[PDB]
RNA sequence: CAGGAUUAGAUACCCUGGUAGUCCACGCCGUAAACGGUGGGUACUAGGUGUGGGUUUCCUUCCUUGGGAUCCGUGCCGUAGCUA
């Protein structure tokens, strides 16, 4: 079953991706063949995984699983946040914490606090304490926010699921595999392929391509939780 | 230079098990040819053939890796070394694993697994264990 | 239930300008006494502290042992930094022969007629490291079976299944004793 | 109308640009001879010193065989070496 | 080796001078951190990157670090693997 067809697929491009100084599989299935000095999809795999990685989330997604709308790459962050609007989950958009999925019983407490500071903000208690503690509770609120938008709806023991920037960030990677749950991310095109339970091929860098499919996976969960 | 075509087989296998490769190359050899049909039997590897080459024939072998991408072969090791060349008797034969691997002897009746070659009484020369 | 164990302690020292800011380790195993291993290198400026650390790092980091009845299937070699460790299966009623880590390890793993020898890195730390190394060497026949394709019979002798249905026989009467 | 590179639209070129250069087979040349000195004037300073080859570009082949020619000359006077 | 100067004293650094020696021929001794502190010979074992030499095909101007493949030697980074 596929999703979208050659012509209207070749219309955005099946070529793209990424230079020659630095790849590194073992597959020759994978890798095409040099042309212009540069590498080229594989449409057999790339529908074959797509596929694949859709029913195994549909399967999980009927059983109602939950991710969310984090962001660390600029190419994917307008992205996110559309998407976060639409299929209605929270995001986030800026960076990366060492040990979300590892000590999340401490960032845990970092949503606490998130709570008890929105709380003062809303009793509205600022001149009780000096107006430049108040501008730096701002700054704080503004780090906070910008720094974490997942866990206000998590709570919830989280699957490590998806992927956000994975070779600048193979350190979200570790933090997921070290208890092993089935990742996938489109493959960031010149890295190690074959860690990851399932993964799917495409593009490290275009904003279109990207944008396309983290339509593809929010709608991928937003039919999984309609047919729940 | 070259002296020892056995561990240059035996080594190759490693190495290529290590790398996760596909299917070897090597030249030919009869004796190599059925040292490939017993681990072909006992169930190490999928499959050689014989494809040939510019002077001379040549082996292909194709190997066999779990569907989770597990190998098949753990360890593998020559024994009867040029130098050092082990016999053995049907009495003290060895054991691997308990039985559990594979010998490879040398002997009147042909190349065979121990069990094949104890079954049958004989013994004699050893050539590798497998695991 | 869990066994547990403490088997090194040793008395670090940090060295700082006031002095020495002292602290405690701690070497931890933890056992079912079925198969199930877990090991943990706890510290703190407390011996309890180090010890809970090791405990609950024991539970985090077990292991499957591939277990006969009471004793391993075949002889292995397991390196660690520099640890050797020859481990070798017995025959019933012979003993945990090992030395300290070691019989501390197996005697949490449940095992009860077994021999082992260090060789090299007398130090517990690398001395439990090699002996997990060998255990994770192991290898079920049914898995090898499994990987190589063939069946249990041309794949086993005879004494080793001997001594499957004669311990699935012991098991089953402890079950039926039990609850039935 | 088109870059020094990302040269995707003529052959690859038969031309030189700043990090390569084989001067020699490239232009300015006769060929290598102590005789002719208004050439080999070309690979010196005013004062009478030798280029190097991340400044002209030659191969070590030219350079050495251009550098001994070179010396030759001031050996026969036919070039003026630099001194009092 | 002589003198000067510093110096607590300087058989030493520093300065002035200066012999054997360094150089050539013919013979000797036969050692060094004579070091990649890695004996030699050989097969397989992810790659990228510069670089010296020689072959060769295509965009071909075919006057080109042309580009690609290949062979030999030489350096840097880096997987698995290995090592206290």
């Amino acid at each position: 079953m596929a999703v979208v067809t050659m012509k209207q697929l070749l219309d955005s491009g099946a070529h793209f991706g990424h230079q020659t100084r630095r790849w590194n599989p073992k597959m020759k299935r994978f890798i095409f063949t040099d042309r212009n000095g540069i590498y080229i999809i594989d449409l057999q795999q790339t529908l074959t995984y797509i596929d694949k990685a859709y029913e195994f989330v549909k399967e999980t997604v009927a059983h109602g699983g939950t991710v969310l709308f984090v962001g660390t790459k600029k190419q994917a962050q307008e992205s996110i946040a559309e998407e976060a609007t639409r299929v209605g989950m929270p995001y986030v958009n800026q960076r990366w914490l060492g040990g979300m999925l590892t000590n999340f019983s401490t960032v845990h407490k970092r949503l606490q606090r998130l709570k008890e500071l929105e709380a003062m903000e809303q009793t509205g208690g600022f001149e009780g304490r000096t107006k430049k503690e108040i501008l730096m509770l701002t700054r704080e609120k503004n780090k906070l926010e910008r720094s974490l938008g997942g866990i206000r709806d998590m709570q919830k023991v989280p699957s490590a699921v998806w992927v956000v920037d994975t070779n600048k960030e193979h350190i979200a990677v570790g933090e997921a595999r070290k208890l092993g749950i089935p990742v996938i991310a489109i493959l960031d095109t010149n890295c190690d392929p074959d860690v990851v339970d399932y993964p799917i091929p495409g593009n490290d860098d275009a904003i279109r391509s990207a944008a396309l499919l983290t339509k593809v996976i929010a709608s991928a969960v937003a039919e999984g939780l309609q047919a729940r | 230079t070259m002296t020892d075509p056995i561990a240059d087989f035996l080594t190759r296998l490693r190495n290529a098990n290590s790398a996760y490769h596909d299917e070897v190359t090597l030249p030919h050899s009869k004796l190599k040819a059925n040292i490939a049909e017993i681990l072909k039997r006992e169930g190490y590897i999928s499959d050689y053939r014989t494809e040939d080459a510019r002077v001379g024939k040549s082996l292909v072998v194709q190997l066999k890796y779990g569907p989770s991408r597990e190998r098949s072969i753990a360890g593998l090791r020559r024994v009867s070394k040029p130098g050092l060349r082990v016999y053995a008797k049907s009495t003290n034969l060895p054991r691997v694993l308990g039985g559990l691997g594979v010998a490879i002897i040398s002997t009147s009746s042909g190349l065979l697994t121990d069990r094949q070659a104890a079954r049958q009484g004989v013994g004699g020369e050893v050539l590798a264990y497998v695991w | 239930n869990y066994i547990e164990r403490v088997v090194s302690i040793n008395r670090v020292s940090k060295v700082v300008k006031g002095g020495r800011r002292f602290s405690f380790t701690a070497l931890v195993i933890v056992g079912d006494g079925k198969g199930m291993v877990g090991v943990g290198y706890g510290k703190a400026k407390e011996v309890p502290a180090a010890i809970a650390k090791g405990v609950e790092e024991a539970r985090k980091n077990f292991f499957r042992v591939p277990l006969i009845g009471s004793t391993i299937t075949h002889p292995v070699q397991g390196e660690a930094a520099a640890g050797v460790v020859m481990l070798r299966p017995a025959s019933p009623g012979t003993g945990v022969i090992a030395g300290g880590a070691a019989r501390a390890v197996l005697e949490c793993a449940g095992v009860h007629d077994i021999l082992a020898k260090s060789l090299g890195s007398d130090n517990a730390i690398n001395v439990v490291h090699a002996t997990v190394a060998a255990l994770k060497l192991l290898q079920r026949p049914e898995e090898v079976a499994a990987r190589r394709g063939l069946p249990i019979e041309d794949v086993a002798p005879a004494g080793m299944l001997k001594a499957r249905r004669e311990s699935e026989a012991l098991a089953a009467a402890a079950a039926r004793e039990g609850s039935a | 109308m088109m870059a020094v590179k990302k040269s995707r639209k003529r052959t690859a070129a038969t031309e030189l640009k700043k990090p390569r250069r084989n001067q020699l087979e490239a232009l300015g040349v006769t060929t290598i001879d102590y005789k002719d000195v208004a050439v080999l004037r070309t690979f010196l300073s005013e004062r009478g010193k030798i280029r190097s080859r991340h400044v002209t570009g030659l191969t070590p082949q030219q350079q050495r065989q251009v550098a001994t020619a070179i010396k030759n000359a001031r050996e026969m006077a036919l070039l003026p070496m630099a001194g009092p």
